[PDB]
């Protein structure tokens, strides 16, 4: 786009999905690291 | 070149492939190669050794729990009671605000699954010499709600499923826990923040003390007892959700006065549909009406309001920091910020508006910042926060 | 299985995402209904990672044709209008729930 | 790396598939799972036992009829007459403003279809000792008119179609109804609340009483008699068509001022184009003219109209409840809604403009709320209801 | 999942399939049915007896023509010329100011064709006893111009080909017309409505009386002759065009002051462009500039005109039908019509503006129709038809 | 014609083929030939007789580098370092701001690839008679950092991989290179001016002279030596990026006031919303709103600034050249550039403006050319630049 067009352009959202693919390996087993509980979140109270 | 005259085809048009299936379909892309019959390959000592499997990962120990079991400990005492599900944790002693846990990897390869079922295998561990001597049950009650989970010895868990071991000369066993419910899978124990969605587990495990440790005066009084739990050769999940889990490589939370949301960053800029372009009005971009919208605030009668920016350093800057303004409706369906030299300037801007007056008036108009002081026009640095300042009117 | 055609208004433009989670037991025939989302308290109004879910282009076709699965752990789900007694009734009532947003 | 120099195809672009076929076809979809070549499954013991089959349903005895055949009865009363068709009702005494009624599982899954032919069998289930005895006839006229459903006897009936049944021993039997008429299918009894679609039975049949009831004195002197409605071996239904019944979830009908459709919910904000912003009007959203259009009342000379909010915890709210207000043309096409701080005021500013007034005149602008009320803004409760308040002028 | 790395296809859309192709194609369809292999049938006494055909239509003989051939016709005398073609029209003496036409039916099946050839049979049935006596040629002449209709007798018909038929037993025949052209096919007699497409016949067909008739004393002096036409066994039509003939089921033509097309129903509303929404002006729908356009009336200097509807229960209402108005430029590009209150408003309307006025002009404004006058906004029946009131000025 | 009722496909479109793909596909064309099937020939003697081929390139000598060797250069002298890789360098001493190089076809063919590995081979030609004796090391030191490229001789050499070679009558050899690394390939030695993608030599090449040069009394005393460069048998090269290197054919670069890009050449016109078309105002089209747009000088309190074209015949002609200009805020959100007819009056211009006034004061309107000097409307010769002329104020 040139200047003109670009105005249009400003503040939209881009999203980027990925997926793994094939032929994809994971060669070494390390185990995990500390995990966090999701709905131990605190809540946005008003 | 003859001509081709009979019907064509028909079809139904989608934007996207499947976002969802992976397994027996052939996805086409456009590939960032140069051969199209290239792919990836592994000669031939960077071959994989590991296959992705959840039965490869859940059937690894991981060790979840440590237990004290001393001298001391009468003949029944509690040693640790738990949960027999993959959600068994281990809370770490830290000082952030949000707390990280230890699972077994059983655990968090199940996190990632909705319904599991099958068996699960405790190694336990018992770290002592051949001279010390002691008698312990593993037992396993099926399912106990929350107020079953107290009401419980060694007496009520001989009902049910259990196994006593002896410790002369071994100091290890593995007990493979049965899987009894309602239910051929299970749903897991914690959702993705979604409290109603939470379930505790099928059935419980507990280790008594059944004869009591009788060490010699040469050894010490008290024994460790590991705990490892591993997804047993039964154990399986099936269907995939959110995760209840997350890493620990950005332990950051963000609990939830400024710009609405996309009209920041901003700068003071003019605009013809307030006061002929001779004032500065906050704008989100340089084209056409692009001007940063405000929230409302919630004012009683009897009352004012203006904002001082709670940081400077963060502020649109013109000939200075726009560190003060007022937000008032601009007549096209939305509240415009109107910057000021200072608190003063729009403390009285406020209270002639919220006294009744307009922005059309000369009185307002005279409180304004002029054009002239747009100077470099830079934008905030982001979209910062503002303390809302009250006032008696 | 269950088959599902949402048909998108006409003038918008907008990329639509459709996530399938069949996590939410369903509490009562009360509240067994298309429900806007207001606010965003829980984990219910934010797109969430490990469901199954399919973005549709509505510069392409505003009408997105989709597939819901069976995924309770039961022999059956009930029929008819559901009176929820306990919470494991809840869990089997619908297959899952469906919730569709703008990006 | 060829060059493809050929002819490419030439179609024609549909949006949507085939959204009533369902047989013969396979329809491609977006399937929500992760693998292409799974589909569900039935192991092993929560198997389908009931295949979904009309002949299936239609061949279920329903219980539609009770009828009390007394000793007093003379020889030749009439105890039933109803219609040789699967719609045949049982009306249950509610009070609801709607009435709700049993059908036959043979009328409930002939109501989803168009056209039924086929014969229906009707059997009867005498409940009576082995010391009552009876005799009865179930005839069956065929196509008979409204005015021909009167002067009807056991002695016209004998003409027609009829078997006499007697009861000594046997207390049931099950009368196989013929189907006659001249056309292969039949149009079903009721429309989707398409009233010039009603049509009648092809058939009538009747139940008279050939020899009256002895009893003897040990016994009652009344006999229920039950009547159970299936489609026989014959029946079938082929064209799909709007269910004419409907379910009893939620049995709640809603009967046909407030704002144009979609122009609600709303709230009292401003606009450029209504005295430059600085008074306020009714808007059903912030963006551009997105302001509430409302209904003409029909006003005659010589009257005025204004409008008061049947119930003031529905309106829309500002500094107060927005209860009053007038409509009048915005000068782009269609009403708008200027509330008022009270019924006094909305009276005079209907005066004004009822009058030969202008929106622009002072006068009418003193009337009218300022800009600094708008307070929250917050939206009325969906479009409520106001009342018409008409006054001479 | 293997990834699809081909080059894929590349082609040219079209909206719509073959919609006049109909023979040798699967035309794909959205079929409201409920199975995708179901069709149409036919069982079993419900079958096809004709076949749609048309050398099955042309193959049946229609009346067109019949003649009185009396005692005192000379030996000679002229009973029918008429046009070798399957169109020969016999007209219906009706009052209709269109006049309707029989023809055979292989004049029906040609109108819709463009070319004919082949061979044309006329049966001429004599309603004679077997005491008449008479004898008459049935000849054929080749080509002819109008100019050669007349200058024609007995005697030039022998020229060409003819058939002599004597009456004594048998009272009826069949003359099979031979096809004489410089052209394989030939183009039909009448266009759809170009009546530049006219073409006569190939050739023309004469019946002149060869022998007069001598009929006894005891029967008639006259004598009935029915012609009837079919094509012939070698007859063919090829290239489908628009059929030259119509139904008379709807028997009703329409001969070619109102607004342009599409701008009506018309309603009295107000416009922010036309004396800023204070007075009346004819409004096509509710919406942004939706104003009724209506055409230039043709005025030389030293003349006015306005308009007054023809039948005021047409006409568009407010607090009054608006039976007259003037039609001005609006300033954007088209006339608007300005209703009045009566004619003589109307009158004085036209004279100031068409005196030099302008639509701003006070005395202008004064008679236009104040907006509180819009009352319903009914709008017109349909474009009723105004006439122009013209006056000197 | 029969109807095709079956389901249709389901794609996903895009928008243009495999940009980076070439060689296992078959990409599909519109072909400006007119035989579909044509394809270009080479006949007979016009056929290729060098494939396109990276080994062939790299199979190929190219000089880099000359040395002196001299009869007074000491025992382990050393004549060249460098680095054992195909980027190797021959300066020109040219006079351009960027200097050319020359490089072997090895490292021009090795500049478009990534990566790298495999063997060097280095001809080293000993331009000498029969008469000189002499003999020298072409050493070969695995990985060096730039910190070990110093503190090297002939005796450090000796302990890596090195070759002494004797000069009595065979005055050339070849160097095969080996090829050490902890990487199997070797990323290049420059990015595509991205200065961070910088990386050395794998390893470097030394050439010390292990014993001087004996030449005899009759011959010279000086060696010219040629070292030739071409990647060996085992060489290769895979992934393709931005090649490194440039042609020498356009061998200019422009180095980093005037009109935003896009918005020239611009010439002086009318704009309605510049002093209601009164006034010249630059523009980049003759369209709505095609008004040039130009940057913010950054103007301290205290100053002023305005513009004078650097080079007069650059610049938008009108009456006369519009050398000099004053750029505003336009009140639409950018700013406007303001002819003047000389410097003096674009210095008032600016002192008014600067000085806290406004476009529309009658004191800025005088100072504007007026639209009767457009003239003739010429466009400026590109986007010229402009001296920003600052003041006092």
């Amino acid at each position: 786009a040139t200047s003109d067009d670009i105005a249009s352009i400003v503040n939209k959202p881009v999203t980027i999905y990925y997926s793994i693919g094939d032929g994809m390996q994971f060669s070494q087993w390390v185990g995990y690291q500390p995990m966090m509980i999701l709905d131990q979140l605190p809540a946005p109270v008003v | 070149n003859p001509s081709y005259q009979q019907s064509p085809r028909h079809f139904v048009p989608t934007g996207m492939h499947s976002l969802a299936l992976g397994t027996n379909l052939v996805e086409p892309l456009h590939a960032l190669r140069l051969d199209a019959a290239g792919t990836t390959q592994h000669p031939v000592g960077c071959a994989p050794d590991e296959d992705m499997t959840v039965s490869s990962i859940a059937s690894r120990y991981g060790l979840i729990r440590r237990v004290q079991w001393k001298k001391d400990h009468a003949k029944g005492s509690l040693l640790l009671q738990l949960d027999a599900d993959p959600f068994v944790e281990q809370r770490i002693e830290g000082t952030n605000p949000i707390s990280l846990y230890w699972f077994a990897p059983v655990g968090v390869v199940s996190s990632m699954f909705m319904q599991w079922r099958g068996s699960l295998e405790y190694r336990f561990d018992i770290i002592a010499s051949q001279f010390h001597t002691g008698r312990l049950i593993v037992g396993y009650v099926p399912g106990l709600t929350a107020s079953l989970q107290l009401q419980m010895d060694y007496m009520k868990l001989k009902s049910s499923s259990y196994v006593v071991f002896d410790l002369q000369e071994s100091n290890s066993f593995t007990f493979e826990v049965p899987y009894v419910s309602y239910r051929p899978w299970w749903v897991r124990k914690y959702g993705g923040n979604y409290l109603p969605s939470s379930t505790d587990a099928p059935s419980t495990l507990f280790m008594y003390v059944q004869v009591p440790l009788i060490p010699m005066e040469a050894v010490s009084d008290t024994i460790d007892i590991n705990v490892y739990v591993r997804g047993g050769s039964s154990f399986e999940v099936c269907v995939p959700v959110q995760p209840s889990l997350g890493l620990n490589w950005n332990t950051d939370f963000i609990l939830r006065y400024r710009a609405k949301t996309g009209y920041a960053p901003y700068y003071a800029g003019v605009w013809h549909s307030f006061n002929n372009s001779n004032s500065l009005v906050f704008r989100w971009g340089s084209a056409s009406d692009q001007i940063a919208q405000w929230p409302t605030i919630s004012v009683p009668r009897g009352e004012l309001a203006f904002l001082r920016i709670k940081d400077g350093k963060q502020a649109a800057v013109g000939t200075q920091p726009w560190r003060t303004m007022v937000v008032w409706p601009s007549g096209h369906g939305y509240n415009i910020g109107i910057p000021t030299y200072n608190a003063e300037r729009a403390r009285q801007l406020a209270q002639h508006l919220y006294g009744g007056g307009s922005l059309t008036d000369e009185k307002a108009k005279q409180l304004f910042v002029p054009a002239n002081q747009q100077g470099p026009g830079k934008v905030s640095n982001g979209n910062p926060v503002w303390e809302v300042m009250r006032a008696p009117l | 299985d269950l088959r599902y055609k949402i048909v998108f208004p006409s003038n918008v433009n907008s990329n639509i995402w459709v996530q399938h989670r069949p996590d939410r037991r369903l509490e009562g025939w009360s509240a067994a209904k298309i429900v806007n989302c207001d606010a965003v308290s829980t984990g219910q109004g934010v797109y969430n990672h490990g469901y199954a879910s399919h973005i549709q282009i509505t510069r392409v076709n505003n009408v997105i044709e989709l597939e819901v699965p069976f995924y309770n752990a039961t022999c059956y789900n009930y029929l008819q209008a559901f009176n929820a007694s306990s919470a494991a009734s809840s869990y089997a009532v619908s297959l899952g729930e469906i919730s569709v947003g703008f990006q």
